[PDB]
C-alpha cells in the first residue's frame, strides 16, 4: 500500500529535515551520504522514538 | 519519483579537485588547460609557440 511516509524507531537523535538511514538494528539515524538516504524526517524524535518522515 | 537522480560533479565525495575540473571540462582544449601547468609545454602541446616558448 505505496506509503508517502513511515513511523519508523529512531536510532539516535534525529531533527526535522535530517536525511535517514538504515542504523543497527534496523533503527533510523541521521546521514549525510547520498546512497544511504531513503527518506527525510518531517518531525523531531529521541532515540527510541518513533519518527516520520516522507519516503523519496 | 523520477527514473535516475542524476547527481553533480560534486556529489562524488572523494573526487579531487583536479579531478572534478577534468569531469566538468567539454574539450580536450581545456583538458590541457587543467593539466599542463609549464606554460612553454603546453604551448608545444596546442601546436603554438612564441619565439620565447621555443627558446624556453
Amino acid at each position: 500500500y505505496p506509503l508517502a511516509a513511515w513511523q519508523v524507531i529512531a536510532g539516535s537523535d534525529i531533527k526535522v529535515g535530517d536525511n535517514l538511514t538504515t542504523g543497527k538494528d534496523g533503527t533510523a539515524v541521521p546521514t549525510d551520504d547520498p546512497s544511504t538516504v531513503f527518506g527525510y524526517a518531517v518531525e523531531e524524535a529521541q532515540e527510541g522514538q518513533l519518527v516520520t518522515l516522507v519516503i523519496s | 519519483r523520477s527514473k535516475e537522480i542524476s547527481i553533480e560533479v560534486e556529489d562524488i565525495k572523494d573526487a579531487g579537485d583536479t579531478g572534478k575540473r577534468l569531469l566538468k571540462i567539454n574539450t580536450p582544449s581545456g583538458a590541457r588547460n587543467i593539466i599542463i601547468e609549464n606554460e612553454d609545454a603546453k604551448a608545444l602541446i596546442n601546436g603554438e609557440t612564441t619565439n620565447t616558448n621555443k627558446k624556453n
